[PDB]
RNA sequence: AUAUUGGCGAGAGACCGAUAGCGAACAAGUACAGUGAUGGAAAGAUGAAAAGAACUUUGAAAAGAGAGUGAAAAAGUACGU
RNA sequence: AUGGUGAACUAUGCCUGAAUAGGGUGAAGCCAGAGGAAACUCUGGUGGAGGCUCGUAGCGGUUCUGACGUGCAAAUCGAUC
RNA sequence: CGUGGAGGUCAGUGACGAAGCCUAGACCGUAAGGUCGGGUCGAACGGCCUCUAGUGCAGAUCUUGGUGGUAGUAGCAAAUAUUCAAAUGAGAACUUUGAAGACUGAAGUGGGGAAAGGUUCCACGUCAACAGCAGUUGGACGUGGGUUAGUCGAUCCUAAGAGAUGGGGAAGCUCCGUUUCAAAGGCCUGAUGCAGGCCACCAUCGAAAGGGAAUCCGGUUAAGAUUCCGGAACCUGGAUAUGGAUUCUUCACGGUAACGUAACUGAAUGUGGAGACGUCGGCGCGAGCCCUGGGAGGAGUUAUCUUUUCUUCUUAACAGCUUAUCACCCCGGAAUUGGUUUAUCCGGAGAUGGGGUCUUAUGGCUGGAAGAGGCCAGCACCUUUGCUGGCUCCGGUGCGCUUGUGACGGCCCGUGAAAAUCCACAGGAAGGAAUAGUUUUCAUGCCAGGUCGUACUGAUAACCGCAGCAGGUCUCCAAGGUGAACAGCCUCUAGUUGAUAGAAUAAUGUAGAUAAGGGAAGUCGGCAAAAUAGAUCCGUAACUUCGGGAUAAGGAUUGGCUCUAAGGGUCGGACGAUCAACUUAGAACUGGUACGGACAAGGGGAAUCUGACUGUCUAAUUAAAACAUAGCAUUGCGAUGGUCAGAAAGUGAUGUUGACGCAAU
RNA sequence: CUCUUAAGGUAGCCAAAUGCCUCGUCAUCUAAUUAGUGACGCGCAUGAAUGGAUUAACGAGAUUCCCACUGUCCCUAUCUACUAUCUAGCGAAACCACAGCCAAGGGAACGGGCUUGGCAGAAUCAGCGGGGAAAGAAGACCCUGUUGAGCUUGACUCUAGU
RNA sequence: GCGUUGGAUUGUUCACCCACUAAUAGGGAACGUGAGCUGGGUUUAGACCGUCGUGAGACAGGUUAGUUUUACCCUACUGAU
RNA sequence: AAACUUUCAACAACGGAUCUCUUGGUUCUCGCAUCGAUGAAGAACGCAGCGAAAUGCGAUACGUAAUGUGAAUUGCAGAAUUCCGUGAAUCAUCGAAUCUUUGAACGCACAUUGCGCCCCUUGGUAUUCCAGGGGGCAUGCCUGUUUGAGCGUCAUUU
């Protein structure tokens, strides 16, 4: 058989990300000695539109501590950071919409975004818009913090990993009816193309392996092994279930 | 229009060979040339660039 | 129409021409060309292809160092002139 | 009933190639191409296209005399003018209110 | 001492005799096809010697008819047979 | 089988440009007014939305199973669409 | 028996004619074959005994070449179209010129380009071949001639992307990485290494449509012209001086302000603004075009009519004055809310109003610049075509057309590039007068601007389709009427009038039409054809997601001419004066009852199957009920990861990303 | 009640583009209807995102009727151009064992040819589609070959990755 | 000898009804007749359903879309010299 | 009886068979050891009194020097051409040069005749801006030189 559309993606030639209009990557300050002892102010000079991405920008400009110039860093905005906002950043600062501190400097039900993974990272989970962890917990002795992230799964990072307070703006995105199929085109169109997809099982067996039929069919499992073969997965991948959930989720 | 010179100037080289055959030639002796062989046209050969 | 109208759109040379053997083989998009791999050090050549070297190898040229070379050999290499 | 004709090597109706119908001392009408207009700087303040200072494209401004690139008052063709008045105020307010934090949390050191 | 379908320089053959013999005995890796890698032809012989037919004549010309050259125009550059 | 050469066509993404008669419809926003005890309800404008619509050019290719069927043409021609 | 070649022989045949070819002439053999004569011919060749093999052809849809019958046949019928005379020439249905009929009709058969071609361009010479008739013509043949730039492009800059380098993989050809686990390099000052301060971006290629330093009109050639000639400019880089301004209050005053200006030190180091940007809607306004009145010239018609029909009446970049919506500043303090757009938005965060400041788009006057260009008249007599003169002027009209641009409004889970450049600002290093010092952003003045391209075509003959192929191939310009209108139809300008022709007018056809009575009985099926149609008014069902359905259905009207009524602009203080529009309604008369009169232009109704819809695909037999999609649902993944790529890697896609996310159904 | 299952087809829909029987039966429309539509349902073999049912609007999608309209038809007729046709010039191709009048006979079971008969007279133009089992392509169906490729799977035998 | 029809469903041959009719006999001519037609069925390549198959695919089960070439030769025939 | 059709012949056509040639191909053997940064093979573009090609050569361009031979070259034209002579000639021979644009191709590029840098010299009034002219800057590595870097590290200053 020949080479089914998810193999081929990876490579990356048409697959790559479209990435033109795109205000550059979004990232914390650097962890310097204004963040990890003090703070350092910055203010927030424009908020703005990031093309492929839901959540509005910041435009937040500091000082550089080591020598004379402004230096301007792309803050994913947390709703209601505004123009003109003044923005607190390190270990000493305070607890505000919008300023960014370490992890152990906040009580657990903090509601934070951006926050590193590793201390330095400049900023992992919650970056989409809407989307927020909450600090659930302190280890002090060996200084951790316990978290849960947007998934719901639960967490032990660094108390030093940074985070920024509140949640990211322009959240209900997903609540709009896409409505047409265009306007998905559109969407897509500035974030790469994977769309539209067909049908595996619209194609004959050398496209995919839900190729082929008389009637259109799977014909076998569509859950598939953790460990198969790249051209062997598609479907459901290494599904614990299937099927219609019924009932509650939200794990604990 | 607007070409480049290494065109250019094999279009030179070109126009400079479509010629007949310069007919003292015929007259040398031991001469085997009649007319001349390798002559284009624009309308038939294109030079491929 | 695979055929004739199609045809209707070729306007645009895949290659351009070779700068090193001058083949109109230059490939524009891949900057290279497809007879003697310029850009590449080594001038392309293989051994199924003995009708393309016959073609290209030495003695399709002017030989211009080389001729007299086997000349210059004969000789014992000679410095100086002969004198009368 | 005059036609007329791109006077250049661009057939394409492209930003550049802008095209002015022009009825010259001969009787005829005539191509001529006009430059991408200019627009007004701005101020690097309030982003206000800022009055007084001249209006052209960015080489145009080092042919031209210095008084058309600004006005009189500091900040000149950097900001506003009520913008320059406001970064004004906020400067000696903040300075003033600078020195009465320093004497407040000198009887805070000393009356505790 | 052994190797040698390359290079340079030599002697040969119960070999081939221009549809043969290397694809090319010729301005042959030519002309030409192809975007390209590549592919890739046809095509030798007037006569000892141009002596390549002065001159007249019909024709607008090409030519034709005479004449002429030559051992031979039953060799006239469409040329040996 | 091995080693090569193609995205001038065509498929799809990116970068940068260019292009698209005249009509039908009449969405939010808004202005005036009318009924009613109230809650509320009507009326006339105004505005100009829509992968809206008749329909050129554009792009397409439905039918004649029309022409052609050693063609104009190795896919074209007309009408209809 | 025969053929190519070899050893031996016949001191074999031959230019007094070898070999080969031709010959219903002669002879030998059963035969394969052999011999001879005659013809043609020119240079070598044969018998015999042996040797050797690329050794004998009717075929293999055999290979290469050559030739017939078909056959003077199929054919040379799309793109409305040709005619008369003369010139030339051996020759004219086809070339030139003159006259006539027409066409393309500004969405071109016109005027230019991009790709591509590459001399086609133009002149002369010319007709063997080519131009599926012709050819005196050509895009053919032959000989020449031709493409002029500081300003038009290229060069520069960056985009997706490509790609050296310390490196890391790979036996290797080489893969990977462009910031890359690197000792990466400069620049301005001076006191040529030196003192210094820095700044440290680590290549490069990648746009003849993106960005960008700067030229216009007139004239000129057979062919080039935004390039040449004439005048009139602007820029960039170098040079420097004179005037002007500035200073004894050293780095200018004025203005409350917004701002002014002829100027009016500035090192980094920083910062800010132009470069720099979607799309649609309506409103304003400019420019060109369109229409049109008066007049000054030329042209046409004039039996009759027309103060008539046609046409000339122009103003470049550049420089000065002036000119603008927007946004401002000052005065003043609002309910009785006012102001205001076609479009509801503005005001105590300072409106309405009085008064000012600015951008200089764009217009106005002048300079340029009439001396140009355009239209006329009178000369003068072959000698050239010179020379003289004249007029070139004043207005109007708008839902007009095109194109620019402004101020706004709709739109988005789409919010619509980057760099090289140019300027400013903050800033206060350093350098500066009084016996004279500072001033290249005010004026004037000097030198320099290379290199490659530039002809023409741009297509029913200059490109690709084997070709002078009814195909394919990017774009700018765009007049009059009718009309909703770049429709269709007719026309002005320019450009064609090319396509083998002549004579007929059988069958059958291709292309276009009409039919009495019937009205789908034809047939797989109304295939095909007909019927319908524009606009004003009236009328308008089932169902419905309340948006639709809907032009549903179905009716009536429509010409011309002659009247009425309604609808606006500008002034000076229920009025009056005046200027300038075609729209709509209405009414009379009128006709062989005709009037969307050519053109243009829906057939409709009830249902079943089926996909929701817009969209997509099998180029070249399948447009569908297939695909896609919005919606629904399921799976995987918290980066030390999921999915995927790779021979490997200090490798890579999602990733400028992080569950409102990426990946798989 | 019984045998049996992991569970034994639920809600729905139906002779449906899913029904063999089949032109199912009844109804309806017609003069007449294997068609359409409405019903019925032990449904060969309907049926729940292998999606079921329903559905406004849409559609160059398959089907049925009606009105209008018609040369679709009864049934043909007439006109216009361009052809064909004759002329000058220009001038191909397919195809071709040899060739070309029948009947019947036999024959490899359909002859232009052989056999026995009918018969038979130069050179020809325009048509035509009976024959040349016409031409077009070493049958694409079918078989055979110890010949293949595309594709599939708990076929043999392996293999990247993991 | 001579005539043996017009329609409804069906691609159909067949079947079956309606109607007129003197009558609506049966058959042959390569199951006459596709370089005469048509292309509705069958019988490729798209697609739906149902049954079958783990699957590719199968189904003599139901559906829908699906390019109909050439005569100028000989003869034959029709007319013409 | 012509025409027509066939068959034979002669002449004429058409075509290139035969025969004879042969500066070519083929094979066998013998001898020889020589490309390149001292820019190779190859490439493009040029060079002639009159050439389109082949061959030859490079802005000294069918060629320059040098050596040998000893009168040609030739298609025409042409030579203060100079023949008992440092001398014809497209002769042979080759020991000295030239050698455009390139090319492993080397300053950077290269669909461009596109853009730098450094030294000498000349000219514009010029260390600096413009121009002309000559001469130069690729990479990996070895030997060596000079200048450097690191609490890697040893001494030595008070
Ligand atoms: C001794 N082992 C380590 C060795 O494992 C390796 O570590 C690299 C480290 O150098 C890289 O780090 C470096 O290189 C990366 C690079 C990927 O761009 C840079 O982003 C990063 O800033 C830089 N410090 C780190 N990002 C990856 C480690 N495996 O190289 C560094 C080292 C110290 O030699
Ligand atoms: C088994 N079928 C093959 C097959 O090749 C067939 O005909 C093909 C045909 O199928 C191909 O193409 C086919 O599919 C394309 C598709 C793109 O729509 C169609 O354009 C085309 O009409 C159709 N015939 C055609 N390009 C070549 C023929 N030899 O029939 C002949 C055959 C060789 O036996
Ligand atoms: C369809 N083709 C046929 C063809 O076969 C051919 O042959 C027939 C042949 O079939 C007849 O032959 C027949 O006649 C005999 C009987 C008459 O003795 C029967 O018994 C016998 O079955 C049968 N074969 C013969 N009598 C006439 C031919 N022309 O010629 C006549 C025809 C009609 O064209
Ligand atoms: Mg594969
Ligand atoms: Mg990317
Ligand atoms: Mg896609
Ligand atoms: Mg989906
Ligand atoms: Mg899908
Ligand atoms: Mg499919
Ligand atoms: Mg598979
Ligand atoms: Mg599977
Ligand atoms: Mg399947
Ligand atoms: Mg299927
Ligand atoms: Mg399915
Ligand atoms: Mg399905
Ligand atoms: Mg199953
Ligand atoms: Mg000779
Ligand atoms: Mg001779
Ligand atoms: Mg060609
Ligand atoms: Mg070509
Ligand atoms: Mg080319
Ligand atoms: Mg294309
Ligand atoms: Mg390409
Ligand atoms: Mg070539
Ligand atoms: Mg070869
Ligand atoms: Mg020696
Ligand atoms: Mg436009
Ligand atoms: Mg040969
Ligand atoms: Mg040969
Ligand atoms: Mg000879
Ligand atoms: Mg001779
Ligand atoms: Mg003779
Ligand atoms: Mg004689
Ligand atoms: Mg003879
Ligand atoms: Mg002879
Ligand atoms: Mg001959
Ligand atoms: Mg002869
Ligand atoms: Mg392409
Ligand atoms: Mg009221
Ligand atoms: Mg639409
Ligand atoms: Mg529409
Ligand atoms: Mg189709
Ligand atoms: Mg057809
Ligand atoms: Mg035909
Ligand atoms: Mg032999
Ligand atoms: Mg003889
Ligand atoms: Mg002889
Ligand atoms: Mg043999
Ligand atoms: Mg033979
Ligand atoms: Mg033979
Ligand atoms: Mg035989
Ligand atoms: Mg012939
Ligand atoms: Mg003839
Ligand atoms: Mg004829
Ligand atoms: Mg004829
Ligand atoms: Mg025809
Ligand atoms: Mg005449
Ligand atoms: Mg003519
Ligand atoms: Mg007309
Ligand atoms: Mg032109
Ligand atoms: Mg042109
Ligand atoms: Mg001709
Ligand atoms: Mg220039
Ligand atoms: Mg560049
Ligand atoms: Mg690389
Ligand atoms: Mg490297
Ligand atoms: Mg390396
Ligand atoms: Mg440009
Ligand atoms: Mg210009
Ligand atoms: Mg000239
Ligand atoms: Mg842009
Ligand atoms: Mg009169
Ligand atoms: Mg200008
Ligand atoms: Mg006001
Ligand atoms: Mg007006
Ligand atoms: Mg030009
Ligand atoms: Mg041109
Ligand atoms: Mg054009
Ligand atoms: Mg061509
Ligand atoms: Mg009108
Ligand atoms: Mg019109
Ligand atoms: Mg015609
Ligand atoms: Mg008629
Ligand atoms: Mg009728
Ligand atoms: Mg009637
Ligand atoms: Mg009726
Ligand atoms: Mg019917
Ligand atoms: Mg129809
Ligand atoms: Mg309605
Ligand atoms: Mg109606
Ligand atoms: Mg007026
Ligand atoms: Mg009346
Ligand atoms: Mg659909
Ligand atoms: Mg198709
Ligand atoms: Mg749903
Ligand atoms: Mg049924
Ligand atoms: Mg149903
Ligand atoms: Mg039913
Ligand atoms: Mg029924
Ligand atoms: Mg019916
Ligand atoms: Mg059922
Ligand atoms: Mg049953
Ligand atoms: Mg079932
Ligand atoms: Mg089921
Ligand atoms: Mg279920
Ligand atoms: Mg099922
Ligand atoms: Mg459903
Ligand atoms: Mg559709
Ligand atoms: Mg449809
Ligand atoms: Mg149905
Ligand atoms: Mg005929
Ligand atoms: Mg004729
Ligand atoms: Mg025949
Ligand atoms: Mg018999
Ligand atoms: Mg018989
Ligand atoms: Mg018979
Ligand atoms: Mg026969
Ligand atoms: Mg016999
Ligand atoms: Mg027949
Ligand atoms: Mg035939
Ligand atoms: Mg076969
Ligand atoms: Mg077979
Ligand atoms: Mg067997
Ligand atoms: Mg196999
Ligand atoms: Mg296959
Ligand atoms: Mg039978
Ligand atoms: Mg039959
Ligand atoms: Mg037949
Ligand atoms: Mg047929
Ligand atoms: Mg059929
Ligand atoms: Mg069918
Ligand atoms: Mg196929
Ligand atoms: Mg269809
Ligand atoms: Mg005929
Ligand atoms: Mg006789
Ligand atoms: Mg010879
Ligand atoms: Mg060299
Ligand atoms: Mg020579
Ligand atoms: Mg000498
Ligand atoms: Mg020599
Ligand atoms: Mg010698
Ligand atoms: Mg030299
Ligand atoms: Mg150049
Ligand atoms: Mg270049
Ligand atoms: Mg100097
Ligand atoms: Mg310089
Ligand atoms: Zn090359
Ligand atoms: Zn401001």
């Amino acid at each position: 058989g020949r080479v089914i559309r998810n193999q081929r993606k990876g490579a990356g030639s048409i697959f790559t990300s479209h990435t033109r209009l795109r205000q550059g990557a979004a990232k914390l300050r650097t962890l310097d000695y204004a963040e990890r002892h003090g703070y350092i102010r910055g203010i927030v000079k424009q908020i703005v539109h990031d093309s492929g991405r839901g959540a509005p920008l910041a435009k937040v400009v500091f000082r550089d501590p080591y020598k004379y110039r402004l230096r301007e860093e792309i803050f994913i905005a947390n709703e209601g950071v505004h123009t003109g906002q003044f923005i607190y950043a390190g270990k000493k600062a305070s607890l505000n919409v919008g300023n960014v501190l370490p992890l152990g400097s906040v009580p657990e039900g903090t509601i934070v975004s951006n926050v590193e993974e590793k201390p330095g990272d400049r900023g992992a989970l919650a970056r989409a818009s809407g989307n927020y962890v909450i600090i659930i917990g302190h280890n002090p002795d060996e200084n951790k913090t316990r978290v849960r992230l947007p998934s719901g799964a639960k967490k032990v990072i660094s108390s030093d990993a940074r985070g920024v307070i509140g949640v990211i703006a322009g959240g209900g995105r997903v609540d709009k009816p896409l409505l047409k199929a265009g306007r998905a085109f559109h969407k897509y169109r500035l974030k790469r193309n994977s769309w539209p997809k067909t049908r595996g099982v619209a194609m004959n067996p050398v496209d995919h392996p839900h190729g082929g039929g008389n009637h259109q069919h799977i014909g076998k499992a569509s859950t598939i092994s953790r460990g198969a073969v790249s051209g062997q997965k598609a479907g459901l991948i290494a599904a614990r279930r299937t099927g219609l959930l019924r009932g509650s989720q939200k794990t604990q | 229009a607007q070409k480049s010179f290494r065109i250019k100037q094999k279009m030179a080289k070109a126009k400079k060979q479509n010629r007949p055959l310069p007919q003292w030639i015929r007259l040398r002796t031991n001469n085997t040339i009649r007319y001349n062989a390798k002559r284009r046209n624009w309308r038939r050969t294109k030079m491929n660039i | 129409g695979k055929g004739t109208p199609s045809f209707g759109k070729r306007h645009n040379k895949s290659h351009t021409l070779c700068n090193r053997c001058g083949r109109r083989s230059f490939h524009v998009q891949k900057k290279t060309c497809s007879s003697c791999g310029y850009p590449a050090a080594k001038t392309r050549s293989y051994n199924w292809g003995a009708k393309a070297k016959r073609r290209h190898t030495t003695g399709t040229g002017r030989m211009r160092y080389l001729k007299h070379v086997s000349r210059r050999f004969k000789n014992g290499f000679q410095t100086g002139s002969a004198s009368k | 009933a005059q036609r007329v004709t791109f006077r250049r090597r661009n057939p394409y109706n492209t930003r550049s190639n802008k095209i002015k119908v022009v009825k010259t001392p001969g009787g005829i009408l005539r191509a001529q191409h006009v430059k991408k207009l200019a627009t007004r700087p701005k101020c690097g303040d309030c982003g206000s296209a800022l009055q007084g200072i001249s209006t052209l494209r960015p080489r145009q401004y080092a042919t031209v005399s210095k008084t058309h690139k600004t006005v009189s008052r500091a900040y000149g063709g950097s900001r506003c003018a009520n913008c320059v008045k406001e970064r004004i105020i906020r400067a000696f307010l903040i300075e003033e209110q600078k020195i009465v934090k320093k004497v407040v949390k000198e009887q805070t050191e000393a009356a505790k």
